[PDB]
C-alpha cells in the first residue's frame, strides 16, 4: 500500500500545489496516484524553491516514473550543485539508471553536464562506459553524439593524448570490423580522420586512407556508408576522381576488386555509376556523363528516375 | 506526369545484395524487407482499375484515423505519463492531423485546445510540456503550441491569438536568455543545445514578428556547420575555440536535416549582410533523395544511411525536399520540370505500408509490426501531403506579397536585450518585415502539380513546407501578428 505525502511526518509542513490545467483540458494523462502525489509536492518545493535532501530524495522518485521530465532533471541538477553533493555518486546512480533500463535523452544530458562539471584530467572511464553503452546498441545516435562532444570538449583542454586517440581510432576500426554497414562508427571514423583539429592529414595521410576506403568498398560493394564516405572524402580534399577509377570500373558494368568479384554482388551498383558520371564533369565530358545519369534514370536505379533525369539535364 | 515517378508495384522488388558478408544491419534490412514486400503482395495495387479479387485494398481510411485520434484526445491511460512533458506535441499531431485529414472540429473543442495550451504559457515567456505551475519553458512545445494556436484558435478574446500578441517580449526574452554565443540555443534552461530548437525557434519568431540582429547572430554558421560529409545535417556542431572552427556532432539525421533545412531557408528572408552562412544546397539534395528506399522496402524514407525505412521520414526527409530544390534552383540562378523524389511510391509506401490493418484502432505507423501512434500518424500524413502535391516557393507571389504589403501596420517592436542589437533604424526594420512576411507567404501549389495514388478519395489538403500548417492556417495567422488582414 502507497503511503500518501499528506500522512508523512517529514512532509507535514508541505501543502502541495495541484496542477493548473484550467477547465476541461485536452489530452489529460490519467496519472497514478504516485506520480500525481509526487508532483504535486515537487511543483510545492520547486515553487518554494526550497534546495534540500528531501527535495533531491523527491527528483529521484520523480523521474525514475517519468525519466522525460526536463524540469525535474533541471532541478535535480540545481539540487546537486546548491548541496555541493558528489558527482561522483550521481554519475554512479547514471550507471545504474541504465542498467535498470531508466533510459531517455535526459539521463545522456545529464552525464554531459556532470561530467563538465567534474572535469576530470583524464576522461578515460567514461569514454570506456560509453564504448561499453555501444556495444550492444550500436547506432544509439544521442550517445555518438555524446562521444563527439567528450572528446571535443576535453580536447580543448588539453587532456586527450596521442596514445588515447590511437586507442579510439583502433576501437573504431573494430566496430568497422564487426560491422562495415554502422554509418554511426563511419560517422566517427570521419572525426577521427578528417574533421577533428588534431587529425593527421599529412600526404601520405591522405593515401592511407584511400587505401581504407577502397578496401572497404571491396568488401562490401553495396554498402551506401562506404561510397559516401568516398566521395565525402575526394569532396574535401578537392581530389580528383579520375586518378582513383580503375578501382571503381568494374562495378559499372590502390586496391582493385577481389578477381571474381563477391558472391551475390549484381552489376552495376548505383552509386559506382555516380562515380563514373562525374568522373566524366570532371574531364568535361558532358555528353556521356549524361549518358550514365540517363541509363540510371531508366534502367540501373530507377526509384530515383527524376533526381537522375535532373543531372542528366543539368549536363544536356 | 508520372514519366519520372514509377510505382513500387511496376518495378522488381529485390533485397538488398549481401556481397557474401553478413552483419547485424543487414539481418534487421532483410526482415524489414520481407514485411514491407509480404504486405505489398497481400495489397491491391493502389493505381489499379482491376482492383482484383482478395486482396487488400490500399485506401486511405480517414475515418479509422480520425477515431484513432479521437481516442486519445479526451483522455489518455497512467502509462503514457512518459509522454507528459510532451503534451503539447499530442495537440499538434492531432489537430494537423486532423486538419489535412478535412475533419474540423467545432468551436467548442477549439476552445478547449486554446485554453490548454495558454495555461503551458508562462508569463516569462514560452510555452513548456505541461501548466506553467508544473514545468519550464522549453522551445520545442513552443513551436508545437504556437502551430497548435494556429490551427484551433481565432482572432476574437477566447481565440488565443490575442494571448500571443501580448506574449511577444516575453516569449522573445526567453529565445534571448536560450541563446549561446556560438548561434547556438539550449532547448530550456540548463537544456541541450540542438538544431531542432533553432528551428521551432526561428518558426516562431517568424511567425510571430519578433526577429532581430542580436537573436540571429552567428546562428546561420551552426546550423551550416551541421552539415555532415553525407549531405545531410547532424544535431549539433562544435566550436573549438571567434571560433578557430566548427565541427559537426553525429551522423546526418532525417529529422535534423529537415530542421536545418527550413532554419537554413527561414534565414534567407532575412536582409542581414553577408547572411546567411551559405550551405551545400547540392549535396542535401543528394542525401535526401538517397534516402528514399528500394521497391522491396516500398519506397518509404529511411532517416540515416544504412538504417531502416520509417513512414515519419515521410514528412523530416521528403518535407526537405522541395526546400533543398529550391536552394539549387537558386544557387544555378546566382551563375546563370520532373519531380524530384519518387512522389508516386511514397504515397504507395504512406497507403499500402503506414496505414494501420484495415477494420481495428485505426492510426499510422512507423512501419509494419509497429503500433500506431499520435506522432507517425502526423508524419506519415504530412508527407503523403508532401508527395500528393507540388509545392513551390513562387518568386512572383514573393513580388506580389511585397507590393501588397503595409509598412505602416504592425504590432509594436520588441525591445531588444542588448542596446545595439535591434536594427539600425525604422527603415530597415520595415523592409525586413516585409522580407520576413512576404517570403514566409511564398509557397504555393503548382497548377497541373497534383498526382494523387489511387484516386481523388485519397486526397488530404496541402501543407506548406518548412511550418508544416496548412496555407489556409498560415496565411490569416501571420496576417494578425504583422497586421496584414
Ligand atoms: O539485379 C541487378 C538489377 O536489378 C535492378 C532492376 O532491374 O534493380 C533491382 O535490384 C536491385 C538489387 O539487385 C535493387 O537495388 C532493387 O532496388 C531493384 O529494384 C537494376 O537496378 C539492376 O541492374
Ligand atoms: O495523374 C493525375 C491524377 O489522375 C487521377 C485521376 O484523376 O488518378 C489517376 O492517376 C493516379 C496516379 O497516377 C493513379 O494512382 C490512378 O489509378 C488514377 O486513377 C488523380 O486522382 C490524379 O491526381
Ligand atoms: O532549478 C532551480 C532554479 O532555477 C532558477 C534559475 O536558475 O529558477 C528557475 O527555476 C524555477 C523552478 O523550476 C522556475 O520558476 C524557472 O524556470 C526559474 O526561473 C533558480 O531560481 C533556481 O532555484
Ligand atoms: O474509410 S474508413 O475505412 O476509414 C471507414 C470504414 O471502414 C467504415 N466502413 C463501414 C462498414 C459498414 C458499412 C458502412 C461502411
Ligand atoms: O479519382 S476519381 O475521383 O476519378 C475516383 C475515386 O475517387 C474513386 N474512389 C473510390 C470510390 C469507391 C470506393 C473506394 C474509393
Ligand atoms: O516563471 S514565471 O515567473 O512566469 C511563473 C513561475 O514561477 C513558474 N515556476 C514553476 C514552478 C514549479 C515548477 C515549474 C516552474
Ligand atoms: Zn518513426
Amino acid at each position: 500500500t502507497y503511503i500518501p505525502m499528506s500522512q508523512r511526518r517529514s512532509w507535514a509542513d508541505v501543502k502541495p500545489i495541484m496542477q493548473d490545467d484550467g477547465p476541461n483540458p485536452v489530452v489529460p494523462i490519467m496519472y497514478s496516484e504516485e506520480y500525481k502525489d509526487a508532483m504535486d509536492y515537487f511543483r510545492a518545493i520547486a515553487a518554494k524553491e526550497e534546495k534540500s535532501e528531501r527535495a533531491l530524495e523527491l527528483t529521484e522518485i520523480i523521474v525514475r516514473m517519468n525519466p522525460a521530465h526536463y524540469t525535474v532533471w533541471q532541478y535535480r541538477f540545481s539540487l546537486l550543485t546548491s548541496l555541493n553533493k558528489s558527482l561522483e555518486d550521481e554519475l554512479r546512480l547514471m550507471n545504474e539508471f541504465a542498467v535498470q533500463n531508466l533510459k531517455s535523452y535526459q539521463v545522456w544530458h545529464h552525464r554531459l553536464l556532470l561530467l563538465d562539471r567534474i572535469s576530470p584530467q583524464d576522461p578515460v572511464s567514461e569514454i570506456e562506459y560509453i564504448h561499453g553503452s555501444l556495444l550492444p546498441d550500436p547506432k544509439n545516435y544521442h550517445t555518438w553524439a555524446y562521444l563527439h562532444w567528450l572528446y571535443s570538449h576535453f580536447s580543448t583542454l588539453g587532456r586527450i593524448s596521442e596514445a588515447q586517440w590511437g586507442s579510439e581510432l583502433d576501437w573504431c576500426n573494430e566496430m568497422l570490423r564487426v560491422d562495415g554497414r554502422n554509418n554511426s562508427a563511419w560517422g566517427w571514423r570521419w572525426y577521427l580522420r578528417v574533421s577533428r583539429p588534431g587529425a593527421e592529414t599529412s600526404s601520405r595521410s591522405l593515401q592511407d586512407e584511400l587505401i581504407y576506403i577502397l578496401k572497404s568498398i571491396h568488401l562490401i560493394p553495396h554498402n551506401v556508408s562506404a561510397w559516401n564516405y568516398l566521395r565525402g572524402f575526394l569532396k574535401h580534399f578537392s581530389l580528383p576522381l579520375v586518378p582513383i577509377l580503375p578501382a571503381i570500373l568494374p562495378y559499372t558494368a590502390f586496391p582493385m576488386p577481389s578477381d571474381p568479384l563477391p558472391e551475390d554482388t549484381p552489376l552495376p551498383v548505383p552509386l559506382a555509376l555516380e562515380y563514373l558520371a562525374d568522373s566524366f564533369i570532371e574531364q568535361n565530358r558532358v555528353d556521356d556523363a549524361a549518358k550514365v545519369f540517363e541509363k540510371l534514370s531508366s534502367e540501373y536505379d530507377q526509384m530515383r528516375a527524376g533526381y537522375w533525369e535532373f543531372r542528366r539535364r543539368e549536363c544536356a | 506526369a508520372t514519366e519520372f515517378t514509377p510505382s513500387v508495384y511496376s518495378l522488381v522488388s529485390k533485397p538488398l545484395p549481401s556481397n557474401s558478408r553478413p552483419s547485424a544491419t543487414l539481418d534487421e534490412q532483410a526482415e524489414t524487407e520481407d514485411l514491407i514486400s509480404q504486405l505489398f503482395d497481400l495489397t491491391a495495387d493502389p493505381n489499379a482499375l482491376v482492383s482484383e479479387h482478395g486482396k487488400r485494398y490500399s485506401g486511405l481510411r480517414k475515418q479509422e484515423h480520425t477515431q484513432f485520434l479521437a481516442s486519445s484526445f479526451f483522455q489518455l491511460p497512467g502509462k503514457f505519463v512518459s509522454l507528459d512533458a510532451s503534451r503539447p506535441w499530442l495537440v499538434f499531431w492531432t489537430v494537423h492531423s486532423l486538419d489535412l485529414l478535412g475533419v474540423a472540429l467545432d468551436q467548442g473543442t477549439k476552445d478547449r485546445v486554446v485554453s490548454t495550451l495558454l495555461h503551458f504559457l508562462s508569463p516569462k515567456g514560452g510555452f513548456g510540456g505541461g501548466p506553467a505551475n508544473s514545468q519550464i519553458p522549453h522551445l520545442l512545445p513552443t513551436y508545437a503550441s504556437v502551430c497548435s494556436l494556429a490551427i484551433a484558435g481565432n482572432d476574437s478574446s477566447t481565440g488565443g491569438w490575442k494571448d500571443l500578441a501580448a506574449a511577444r517580449q516575453s516569449i522573445y526574452e526567453f529565445f534571448m536568455r536560450c541563446k549561446r554565443p556560438d548561434g547556438g540555443f539550449v532547448v530550456c534552461e540548463g537544456g541541450e543545445v540542438d538544431v531542432r530548437g533553432t528551428y521551432c525557434l526561428l518558426v516562431v519568431a517568424t511567425l510571430l514578428d519578433i526577429i532581430t540582429p542580436e537573436l540571429l547572430h552567428n546562428v546561420d554558421k551552426f546550423v551550416s556547420a551541421c552539415q555532415t560529409y553525407e549531405g545531410g545535417f547532424a544535431c549539433a556542431s562544435f566550436p573549438f575555440p571567434e571560433p578557430s572552427c566548427r565541427v559537426s556532432m553525429a551522423e546526418a539525421h532525417g529529422g535534423y536535416t529537415s530542421c536545418s533545412l527550413n532554419s537554413h531557408f527561414l534565414l534567407t528572408s532575412v536582409p542581414l549582410p553577408s547572411f546567411p552562412l551559405s550551405i551545400d544546397a547540392n549535396a542535401a539534395l543528394r542525401w535526401t533523395v538517397l534516402q528514399q528506399g528500394e521497391p522491396i522496402e516500398g519506397g518509404g524514407f529511411r532517416g540515416r544511411t544504412n538504417k531502416l525505412v520509417d513512414g515519419c521520414y515521410s514528412w523530416w526527409v521528403g518535407g526537405g525536399a522541395p526546400v533543398a530544390e529550391e536552394l539549387v534552383r537558386r544557387e544555378k540562378s546566382r551563375k546563370v520540370i520532373p519531380p524530384i523524389f519518387n512522389r508516386v511510391a511514397l504515397q504507395e509506401f504512406t497507403l499500402v505500408a503506414a496505414q494501420q490493418d484495415p477494420g481495428s484502432t485505426g492510426g499510422l505507423r512507423d512501419k509494419p509490426g509497429k503500433r500506431p501512434d499520435q506522432y507517425h500518424t502526423c508524419n506519415n500524413l504530412s508527407g503523403l501531403s508532401i508527395a500528393q502535391h507540388k509545392m513551390s516557393h513562387s518568386p512572383s507571389t514573393v513580388s506580389s506579397n511585397r507590393l501588397k504589403f503595409d509598412a505602416s501596420k504592425g504590432l509594436p517592436a520588441v525591445k531588444p536585450v542588448a542596446p545595439g542589437g535591434g536594427w539600425k533604424n525604422e527603415d530597415e526594420r520595415q523592409n525586413a518585415r516585409r522580407e520576413i512576411w512576404a517570403n514566409a507567404l511564398g509557397w504555393i501549389e503548382e497548377e497541373g502539380g497534383e498526382i494523387i495514388v489511387g484516386g481523388k478519395d485519397n486526397r488530404i489538403n496541402t501543407t506548406t513546407p518548412v511550418f508544416n500548417i496548412l496555407g489556409l492556417r498560415l496565411k490569416p495567422f501571420i496576417n494578425y501578428f504583422y497586421c496584414q488582414e
